[PDB]
């Protein structure tokens, strides 16, 4: 799957 | 002694900590309220707890030294996989041996074994998760081996799906020879006994842990009204 809320945290 | 480089690396993982770690508790209003007098009346308000704690495991992550360097792909395989274990890990500084508890800062946010079980978990997790805390609070670590040591809990290159291990452990490396350095060189005897050696057990314990609670979590979290009571966070990072 993707993990947009993850991805975003780490930018 | 520690070199200009460790010492900077040191630094980093301290402000890192410090930005994420609010020992003032007070955002814990804003959570679902808890619930205790219902097998899992506390879920909700620890299920925020846990998102929150995610958030903050993430925003500490993403200040290891080389951790954002790492391809994206690996940086989410790395926290998907430590954030149960730096979540244990940090919580360690509001347990109090006293009574067994996490005391985040008033009787509402005050959670012992019981609250831990009425959010789904058996003992098959809590006595060990117990006997971890007080384990690891008997170090009495430096905060300086405390923000070390989840930092190499985090790029940890044997996770499941890491695809560039050398690169992990590279960075690893780094850390693990700045916390032997400064248990060497800073931690005064007698305390510096067998301190890494033992935090490396704590490590390994960790992964026993993180085994005993995915478990329970699939379990607790493949019923979908008790997902319905997770975050949105806690359901990508911990699975669905
Ligand atoms: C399906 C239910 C589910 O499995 C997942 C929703 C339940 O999972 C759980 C995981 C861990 C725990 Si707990 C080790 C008792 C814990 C204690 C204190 C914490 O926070 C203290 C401070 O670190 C915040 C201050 C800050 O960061 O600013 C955070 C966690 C409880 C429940």
């Amino acid at each position: 799957k993707n993990h947009p809320m993850l991805m975003n945290l780490l930018k | 002694k520690l070199s200009e480089e460790q010492q900077h690396i040191i630094a980093i993982l301290l402000d890192a900590h410090h930005k994420t770690y609010d020992p003032t508790y007070a955002d814990f209003r804003d959570f679902r309220p808890p619930v205790r007098m219902s097998p899992l009346s506390m879920l909700p308000h620890l299920a925020d707890l846990v998102s929150y704690s995610i958030q903050k495991v993430i925003g500490f992550a993403k200040m290891i030294p080389g951790f954002r360097d790492l391809t994206s792909d690996d940086q989410i395989v790395l926290l998907k996989s430590s954030a149960i274990e730096v979540i244990m890990l940090r919580s360690n500084q509001s347990f109090t041996m006293d009574d067994m508890s996490w005391d985040c800062g008033s009787q509402d946010y005050k959670y012992d074994v019981t609250d831990v079980s009425k959010a789904g978990h058996t003992l098959e997790l809590i006595e060990p998760l117990i006997k971890f805390q007080v384990g690891l609070k008997k170090l009495n670590l430096h905060e300086e081996e405390h923000v070390l040591l989840m930092a190499i809990c985090i790029v940890s290159p044997d996770r499941p799906g890491v695809q560039d291990a050398k690169l992990v452990e590279a960075i690893q490396d780094r850390l693990s020879n700045t916390l032997q350095t400064y248990i060497r060189c800073r931690h005064p005897p007698p305390g510096s006994h067998q301190l890494y050696a033992k935090m490396i057990q704590k490590l390994a314990d960790l992964r026993s842990l993180n085994e005993e609670h995915s478990k329970q979590y699939r379990s607790l979290s493949f019923q979908p009204e008790n997902s319905m009571k997770l975050t949105p966070l806690v359901l990508e990072v911990f699975g669905n």
